[PDB]
């Protein structure tokens, strides 16, 4: 009776609507209000109608303050420290739990990754992409929920972004996992994920390879790959987890990539271990 | 331990700045260079009239190319000063304390 | 006074490249 | 749709060959905490302008009242829900005397040892608009009284709340180096003073010439 309770109905910024789905923690009497309004790249919060185009005008660091980590011509990664930028992350964090009914904001925000995905402006960088994963070594899990803003969805970002979000999970290079227990839109889209990333993985045999060959590059692990070999619906081949090959394969889209398999990322990127590992005992 | 909380308080915001070490600076040595060369694009005139229809506008975007090379410098003592502020403060909380 | 605001600009490059080698100047005290 | 948001955006950014990382806190990302209603600047069009001539302008406000809002913060705890338990205005003088209401006295301090004043805090942050904004003492003697006296029966009534809505949530070897390298964060800034002169040598070149024309 808690998790199942809407009570926003409409947000319009810019030419674009923006319906809830989900509960978050904000004050119900702003929910009562009519106008959700908030600034484009900073997101500062009000509760009036007498400040818009002072906010706008004052605004002239017109970016997310992420770290930019890689800014190629169609994306522009950065990543964001909660503990280093807190209030902005708090409703970053609200923004996603408005979207999701797994979290609660109480316990700490502060140490755990913002990865980010924008696409510049020439104003600034207008936001089209983000997730909150961990800071480190939560359950496996090398990936967490990953959300965004949904009218910039269905033309070419959410789903080669979650690719690539996993691109640098296996270029930071360790084996995990999305979260397990639930998935609404985007369960499909992990099978989608893990068939076309295995594909484009494992076309390259010119021998027989032990599955743990490819699964290094993967953060998945070995054992998901028989799951993965019957969501398409039959490639035995004489199983075992400690050899396979692959058959003369029915390719019914794998050299079918010329639709939203179109830009690489490449791994030109540091690590982004914790300095401090922040054994918090308060 | 105190210094130890403080050290992980501050070796995050003093570890951004070699970044910005490798960032602030190339520009000013091109807009360096970019005004050398335009004064010697700008000293014909005084040079004619010493023996003005490029002179006045050339010191302007002179000034266009050295007012961000100066507002570059003002939030790098923006971002000096406010952990400057917490950065001397800190060493004062370690010296009021009984740790240091 | 018109003459001197004229040539100012010819009087003090000096003082601005001095501030051109104060870098010169400060690199071994940025050594410590 | 918005008819506001494409007269919202001008202006632009640092469009970067390779790489601007950002890294800015809340404290630094919109500019003042706050901004205004439709009564703080009925007072100003019904209650200041009616026959005077000195101006009284809106980087007063934010920055005048910001001081007295900013500092029943850090001096009062008392009462959270008061109509009436701040007193007045020159009981708040030295908490207005000096006024680090978001760093305004280091902010002369820095520019102190950069003897650029006249840059009274220039940022691409906050707007070009920043000539007009001078310090807060003779702030205080043209308007602190009157700024305050209107901003008093406000809280009085928004009544110990403001005008947003609420939000509910070895030592050893470890100072003397941090001292020997933040001693070059002190002459990063003795670099600042050095290309402060060379903008002041620069504009002594620029305001020569247009004290000739």
């Amino acid at each position: 009776e808690v998790a199942r309770v809407r009570n926003l109905n409409r947000i319009i910024m810019g030419k674009y609507e923006i319906e809830p789905w989900y509960f978050s923690p904000y004050p119900i009497e702003l929910t009562d209000e009519d106008f959700i309004y908030i600034d484009d790249f900073t997101l500062q919060y009000f509760g009036s109608k007498k400040q818009y185009e002072r906010y706008r005008k004052k605004c002239t660091l017109r970016h997310p303050p992420g770290n930019e980590i890689y800014r190629d011509d169609y994306v522009s990664f950065f990543e964001i420290d909660g503990r280093k930028q807190r209030t902005w992350c708090r409703n970053l964090c609200l923004l996603s739990k408005l979207f999701l009914d797994h979290k609660t904001l109480y316990y700490d925000v502060d140490p755990f990754l913002f990865y980010c995905m924008t696409r510049r402006d020439e104003l600034g960088h207008h936001l089209v992409g983000y997730f909150s994963k961990e800071k480190e070594s939560a359950d496996g899990y090398n990936v967490a929920c990953i959300l965004t803003l949904p009218q910039y969805q269905r033309m070419g970002y959410g789903k080669l972004l979650i690719e690539f979000s996993y691109e640098l999970s296996k270029k930071e290079n360790k084996v995990g996992s999305p979260e397990k227990p639930l998935s609404d839109l985007g369960l499909l889209s992990y099978r989608a994920y893990w068939s076309d990333t295995l594909i484009t993985l494992l076309v390259e045999h010119q021998k027989e390879i032990t599955i743990d060959e490819i699964s290094s590059m993967t953060s998945m692990t070995t054992t998901d790959i028989l799951h993965t070999a019957k969501t398409l619906n039959i490639l035995r081949y004489y199983k075992g987890q400690h050899i396979i090959f692959l058959n003369e394969d029915i390719l019914d889209r794998y050299n079918r990539l010329k639709a939203k398999k179109r830009r690489t990322i490449d791994p030109n990127r540091l690590i982004w271990k914790p300095p401090v590992f922040t054994a918090s005992q308060l | 331990m105190d210094p130890s909380l403080v050290l992980e308080q501050t070796i995050q915001d003093v570890s951004n700045l070699p970044s910005e070490f490798r960032y602030l600076l190339e520009e000013i040595g091109s807009n360096d260079l970019k005004l050398i060369e335009e004064k010697k694009k700008y000293e014909q005139k005084e040079s004619q009239i010493h023996k003005d229809k490029e002179i006045k506008e050339s010191l302007l975007k002179c000034q266009s190319l050295q007012r961000e090379k100066c507002v570059l410098a003002n939030t790098a003592l923006f971002l000096i000063a406010r952990h400057l502020n917490k950065l001397e403060k800190n060493i004062a909380l370690l010296e009021e304390d009984g740790v240091l | 006074e018109l003459k001197k605001s004229l040539q100012d600009r010819r009087e003090q490059e000096d003082t601005f490249d001095n501030l051109q080698q104060e870098i010169y100047d400060k690199e071994t005290e940025y050594f410590s | 749709t918005w008819n506001e948001y494409d007269k919202f955006y001008t202006g632009s950014f640092q469009e970067t060959t390779s790489y601007i990382k950002f890294s800015a806190t809340v404290e630094d990302c919109c500019g003042t905490n706050y901004n205004m209603d439709e009564r703080d600047e009925t007072f100003l069009n019904e209650q200041v302008n009616k026959g005077s001539s000195d101006i009284l302008t809106e980087d007063e406000f934010e920055i005048l009242c910001s001081s007295f809002e900013h500092a029943i913060h850090e001096r009062q705890p008392f009462l959270s829900m008061d109509p009436e338990s701040i007193l007045s205005f020159e009981e708040l003088k030295p908490t207005l005397i000096k006024s680090d209401m978001a760093d305004f006295n280091l902010r002369n301090q820095l520019n102190h040892e950069i003897n650029s004043h006249k840059t009274h805090f220039i940022t691409q942050f906050d707007p070009v608009s920043q000539m007009n904004t001078r310090p807060l003492i003779q702030l205080i003697e043209k308007f602190g009284s009157k700024i305050y006296d209107y901003w008093r029966e406000r809280k009085i009534e928004v009544n110990g709340y403001e005008i947003f809505p609420q939000l509910k949530f070895i030592d050893i070897l470890n100072s003397q180096r941090l001292r020997a390298l933040h001693q070059e964060l002190k002459n990063a800034k003795d670099l600042a003073l050095l290309v402060a002169k060379r903008e002041n040598v620069s504009l002594n070149w620029i305001n020569d010439e247009l004290k000739i024309f």
